[PDB]
């Protein structure tokens, strides 16, 4: 699979690209953080 | 966990109470690491919901 | 006997060979270890 086009949307999973100073897509995030007990809630959001 | 919703994540488990076994997967451990308690003489437990 | 091939299999009895530093098939050891009253439990296995 390729992409050409896209509005927001994150993906995990597979890799061989190598996180380039000049572009990352957007932002980089790695490892996998929360233990066995941390629980997690989330909001709805929206702006102004 | 992005918007609202949850993007796939999962709460649900097993255990391996499984004599010899390396344990950790890409660095990180299942979870935990704990030898056996040696269990119960005269002990029980009480469910309730 | 002779063999070209195989998967994991180990044996003792015979042998010419010189545990050379180079291969000696996968690893060795020497000597019969356990006296009388050494009993052993072993387990089942299996990883992952």
């Amino acid at each position: 699979d390729k992409v050409m086009a896209g509005d927001e949307w994150l993906f995990e999973g597979p890799g061989t690209y190598i996180p380039q100073k000049e572009v990352e897509v957007v932002e980089i995030i790695q490892a996998t953080v929360i233990k066995q007990n941390q629980a997690l809630r989330l909001r709805a959001r929206k702006e102004c | 966990f992005d918007r609202e919703g949850k993007g796939r994540v999962t709460g649900e488990e097993w255990l391996v109470r499984s004599v010899g076994a390396y344990l950790p997967a890409v660095f990180e451990e299942v979870l935990d690491l704990v030898d056996a308690v040696i269990l119960t003489e005269k002990t029980a437990l009480h469910l309730r919901a």
